[PDB]
RNA sequence: AGAACUGGUACGGACAAGGGGAAUCUGACUGUCUAAUUAAAACAUAGCAUUGCGAUGGUCAGAAAGUGAUGUUGACGCAAU
RNA sequence: CUUGUGACGGCCCGUGAAAAUCCACAGGAAGGAAUAGUUUUCAUGCCAGGUCGUACUGAUAACCGCAGCAGGUCUCCAAGG
RNA sequence: GAUGGGGAAGCUCCGUUUCAAAGGCCUGAUUUUAUGCAGGCCACCAUCGAAAGGGAAUCCGGUUAAGAUUCCGGAACCUGGAUAUGGAUUCUUCACGGUAACGUAACUGAAUGUGGAGACGUCGGCGCGAGCCCUGGGAGGAGUUAUCUUUUCUUCUUAACA
């Protein structure tokens, strides 16, 4: 059975976000006009949350917590599907297909998943996801 | 008389082996916790070619434990290991060609190189291609083991000495003849200063005990007693035997 | 020693507060077999380096010489 | 053996070659059955566990290398994995 | 049919003595020295020429801006990028086996 | 065309050295100039760069081995030995 | 590459440019030396053979040393014939 | 023709320097904005760049051979037939 | 080839990291004030040794009785140092686009570690470049011309740097 569906999170491993961790958001296997290949529409995080202890008060910690997005078509074959999964409720919506071609939804499609993103990490949900892959 | 050739060579003026183009001393990693306790891993890196040696060289390299760095050693290649093999050395390594198992912790009949004659001196025994050593059997109290060396000579050694498991690379390196001056030119060219040679026995009396004569003549005996000072040590030293090898060693 | 081709960004380039002197070089080239045209050059004297405006029409080039500063020396050559 | 049974996959089912065609076909859950040479490189076959542990497909090794893998498909060539699509008439899906 | 002579004081062909003969704006030939040929910079793992970074004598780098000097991935002006693929396939696949290995060992243990 | 009848490789050498030296060396010669198999990448790609350094052109991998040929019987034993060395103090 | 025609049979027209063969002694060969009387059949050489040595060692150096060369070496090595 | 360079191939029991120096990456210590900052690997702008050699010959006359000696003395460029 | 050391009656000898208690590096704190305390860091451990090895950066035209890549004129570049403006970026704080190889005017980054360049044999052939040689047309000048010769010779060039 396929697995590539609008939940899982997979690892770039070529492009300027190699080695970051994205979720799959809208899955298009049999290519697109513009894309004649299998490609999805991922979300990933390119600054990854640094690490927090006891000692950092109220401050250092909003600091050392911020995450920055990013949204991209990527192929298929540039992609490692992973056996972990994160729900993509929120800001499914806004990505899609004419979210691109534009550089504005863009933009704020990029503050909603931040808000998404940094709305679970504050939480304890899904530290692989958030943990940066190290290599 | 003049000073023989012989005598000449310990003062070092132009007898010194030429080292500009080797790698570096080739010596095992030093004995620490790791590696009486228990193994440590290795990546190999390059296989180099070491000039004035026929073995080549395995460059691995190591972990320090203690600080943040990436300490580098210097292998002889053992004929089986290629680059991007793992190598894993001490006490608790597994088996295996390239591992540097103490003789302690291996079985009769194994096949080692780069054998250390004390532990911690980083190899001495067997460091030439195409040899190894036979380890015969283990003392378990007063811990110490019964080795074979190329030279046929049994050897009793200890325990906690280290040697790489395999043959050195290079074997069957003598098999070829070299046919041309040049070859022998070029091979001593990176030793040191030892080729050609001239016979003692073309030499003028001054030059050498054998030189002189209206024909071509050593004239006394050739072996020389070990009891001999230098500059008579010209021939056989010490020749318990002499002539054409007829019949077994009986070693 | 580096051209420019901005009229705007040359008018500009003008008033640099550096740059104290330039020259209008006039060459007469072919634009084909048969007609001949005068080339004039715009060179500017910046501190670092030399300016050059190059312009293919007559009418241009003299509506840009009366547009340049009067502060700044011009040589005719 | 078993090369007899790839055999008649090849004269009867349909499969792959390579290791791109046979992660394309894992990829979209077409492949039934996977086939590693012996001296495939440790890395791809590890990629090659891990995809078909996510895609629930079984996983065979080959006794032999490249070239021994090549001839038992019946290929001039060497072959590092073969994916099988569809058995066609054979049984390798049911054994092993 | 004119000769040219060395411009400086160096008469013998070495490497940092080459030449190179031009013809001048004043009709003559004059020989003009030209600097050692750049070296391509190479990976570190795949050890091949790198691409995308521009090719100077090693002082010379410091001239230029950091785009001429890196690529805008990681590992940018040090390592092939199939390196980076293979190296961060490889750091994934190892860990997920760690996890395994972990499991497998925890269950093994828990057995006994 | 067939252009000698026994020296093969060592017709570069010409009347001289002597007739037998000349044998071995063209026996040892045609070891040291063939392509052998890579282990790894099963190809007909492995050279010898250097005096027991074997390298295949693709694969980009280097195997320390004999001076002349890939590897030597004796290498061979050793190998067969440590792997009976290991199975057996295994198990 | 070929064919006619032509000249006091000339024609690689100056320059440039191997004499050859039948044998014997001796050294296998390329190479090196007696600058300024001897270039050889002398020396070296590859090959062959012998000896010593497992490092607290063999060979050699220094007056001595908390000293050295072989040795960034380990018998498929080093050293002496 | 000379020379530079690229991809190659042949050869080795020979695989054919080191250091100064410059850069990149990994790393995330530290510092950072909204009525205002952060930035000098982007552009433009300002100042300085010390000390010693610098002529000529380089050879049948400038060097050594007692000398204005047919000797010796490292190297670069090289037209036409 | 000094030093620590060790020999030698001694002139001196060995040895160059050796049985050594072998140091400077950045940030800041204090603004009696200059710099000690606040820290942290780090472990080679003198020096000399190439006018052909490595090496930051310049070319063209002209000028003298004799100097020039050095002088004059013009046009650049490098290093070191201060700095101001413009540009860039930020309310998602430390940029974006491309599936990708990767692109741009920029587009924080200490300790520490890794890598690259420096950095490399010889020979044979092939491709490509530059200069030279050969040659056509044309625009000038010169030579031979009893006879022939759209003829013989000669000038038509473009540096570093962007
Ligand atoms: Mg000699
Ligand atoms: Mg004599
Ligand atoms: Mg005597
Ligand atoms: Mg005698
Ligand atoms: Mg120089
Ligand atoms: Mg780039
Ligand atoms: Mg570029
Ligand atoms: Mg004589
Ligand atoms: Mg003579
Ligand atoms: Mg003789
Ligand atoms: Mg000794
Ligand atoms: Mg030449
Ligand atoms: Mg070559
Ligand atoms: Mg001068
Ligand atoms: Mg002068
Ligand atoms: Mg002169
Ligand atoms: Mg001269
Ligand atoms: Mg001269
Ligand atoms: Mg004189
Ligand atoms: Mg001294
Ligand atoms: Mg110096
Ligand atoms: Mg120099
Ligand atoms: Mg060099
Ligand atoms: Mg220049
Ligand atoms: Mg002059
Ligand atoms: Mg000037
Ligand atoms: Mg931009
Ligand atoms: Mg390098
Ligand atoms: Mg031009
Ligand atoms: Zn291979």
């Amino acid at each position: 059975a396929k697995f590539l569906k609008a939940g899982k999170v997979a690892v770039v491993v070529r492009g300027r976000y190699a080695g970051k961790k994205v979720v799959i958001v809208k899955p298009h296997d049999e290519g697109s006009k513009s894309h004649p290949f299998g490609h999805a529409l991922v979300a990933g995080i390119e600054r990854y949350p640094l690490k927090v202890t006891k000692k950092h008060g109220a401050k250092k910690v909003a600091k050392r917590t911020k995450i920055k997005p990013f949204i991209k078509v990527v192929n298929y074959n540039h992609l490692l599907p992973t056996r972990y999964t994160l729900d993509v409720e929120a800001f499914k919506s806004v990505v899609s297909t004419e979210t691109f071609e534009q550089p504005s939804q863009r933009e704020e499609a990029k503050k909603v998943v931040k808000k998404a993103f940094e709305e679970r990490h504050q939480a304890g949900k899904n530290q692989w996801f958030f943990s940066k892959l190290r290599f | 008389g003049r000073v023989i050739r012989n005598q000449r060579k310990g003062a070092g003026s132009i007898f010194t082996s030429h080292t500009r183009l080797r790698q570096g001393a080739a010596k095992l990693r030093t004995l620490d916790y790791a590696e009486r306790h228990g193994y440590i891993r290795g990546i190999v890196k390059q296989i180099v070619h070491d000039s004035g040696r026929g073995a080549p060289l395995a460059k691995v390299v190591f972990r320090d434990p203690y600080k943040y760095r990436l300490r580098e050693e210097i292998f002889i290649a053992n004929e089986g290991v290629h680059t991007g093999q793992f190598i894993y050395a001490g006490k608790k390594a597994s088996l295996n060609v390239g591992n540097v198992l103490p003789l302690g912790s291996v079985p009769e009949g194994t096949i080692v190189s780069n054998v250390e004659e004390k532990p911690g001196d980083r190899g001495a025994l067997a460091r030439a291609s195409g040899n190894y050593v036979i380890i015969i059997g283990h003392n378990p109290d007063e811990n110490k083991t019964r080795v074979r060396l190329p030279s046929g000579a049994k050897k009793v050694i200890s325990s906690d000495a280290r040697g790489v498991i395999g043959v050195i690379a290079g074997g069957g390196r003598v098999d070829k003849p070299l046919l041309k001056a040049g070859r022998a030119f070029h091979k001593y060219r990176l030793k040191r200063n030892s080729w050609p040679k001239t016979r003692g026995v073309a030499m003028n009396p001054v030059d050498h005990p054998h030189g002189g004569g209206n024909h071509q003549h050593i004239g006394k005996a050739s072996t020389i007693s070990r009891g001999a000072v230098s500059g008579q040590k010209a021939g056989l030293i010490a020749a318990r035997r002499t002539g054409l090898l007829r019949g077994s060693q009986k070693t | 020693a580096r051209e420019i081709t901005d009229i705007k960004q040359f008018l500009e380039l003008t008033r640099r507060a550096d740059v104290k002197t330039a020259t209008v070089k006039i060459n007469k080239k072919l634009n084909k077999a048969g007609k001949p045209f005068r080339q004039t050059k715009f060179k500017v004297r910046g501190s670092s380096s030399l300016y050059t405006l190059v312009i293919n029409d007559a009418g241009k080039a003299k509506k840009l010489i009366q547009s340049l500063p009067p502060t700044l020396k011009v040589n005719r050559l | 053996s078993i090369n007899q049974k790839l055999a008649l996959v090849i004269k009867s089912g349909k499969y792959t070659l390579g290791y791109k065609s046979t992660v394309k076909s894992l990829r979209q859950g077409k492949s039934k059955l996977i086939i590693i040479a012996a001296n495939t490189p440790v890395l791809r076959k590890s990629e090659l566990e891990y995809y078909a542990m996510l895609s629930k497909t079984k996983v065979y090794y080959f006794q032999g290398g490249n070239n021994e893998l090549g001839t038992a498909v019946g290929k001039l060539f060497r072959v590092g994995v073969v994916s099988i699509l569809e058995a066609g008439d054979s049984d390798i899906l049911t054994t092993l | 049919a004119q000769r040219v002579t060395f411009r400086r004081r160096n008469p013998y062909n070495t490497r940092s003595n080459k030449i190179k003969v031009v013809k001048t704006p004043g009709g003559i030939l004059r020989a003009q020295h030209v600097k050692k040929l750049a070296t391509r910079p190479k990976c570190g793992d795949c050890g091949s020429a790198l691409q995308g970074i521009s090719t100077l004598r090693p002082r010379q780098y410091a001239t230029v801006s950091k785009t001429h000097k890196t690529v805008s991935r990681a590992y940018g002006g040090s390592r092939c990028a199939n390196c980076v693929k293979e190296r961060i396939i490889r750091a994934f696949l190892i860990e997920e086996q760690k996890i395994v290995k972990k499991v497998v060992k925890e269950q093994t243990e828990a057995a006994k | 065309a067939k252009r000698t009848k026994k020296v093969g490789i060592t017709g570069k050498y010409g009347v001289r050295y002597g007739s037998s030296l000349r044998r071995q060396v063209k026996k040892l010669e045609i070891q040291q100039h063939a392509r052998y198999d890579c282990s790894f990448c099963g190809k007909k790609t492995v050279k010898r760069g250097a005096a027991g350094i074997w390298t295949c052109s693709c694969c980009k991998k280097t195997v320390a081995g004999g001076a002349y040929t890939v590897s030597t019987a004796a290498a061979a034993t050793v190998r067969s030995t440590i792997r009976r060395l290991r199975e057996m103090v295994e198990a």
